[PDB]
């Protein structure tokens, strides 16, 4: 599962992933609650799902 | 131009 | 189109709708971006859609 960042978001906890508009997020593990875990080149972490769009195929 | 979205609370 | 509040939200703007868990939001009109316009009581305003669940 991959996704691309639609809105910027700054981590607020050491377990969160700071994402920026455009980046592709990989190794994405879903889960209800509004937060997903995945990696963007650098770090891995929990990022807010409503700020990114899931890629197809 | 919608305002910035809000993340769902960490619960 | 109605929904029920899942998380609490304190409207941080004159045009925002303050919502509380359990409340029924109605006359909701959607719009991309993370904010919906709906109504509770006699109050209407904008609130984050990921903060409520749309009733089936
Ligand atoms: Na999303
Ligand atoms: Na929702």
């Amino acid at each position: 599962v991959e996704a691309i960042v639609e809105f910027d978001y700054q981590a607020q906890h050491d377990d969160e992933l700071t994402i920026s508009v455009g980046e592709i997020i990989t190794n994405i593990r879903k889960e209800d609650g509004g937060w997903w875990e995945g990696q963007i080149n650098g770090r891995r972490g929990l990022f807010p799902d409503n700020f990114v769009r899931e890629i197809k195929k | 131009p919608a305002r910035p979205p809000k993340p769902r609370p960490r619960r």
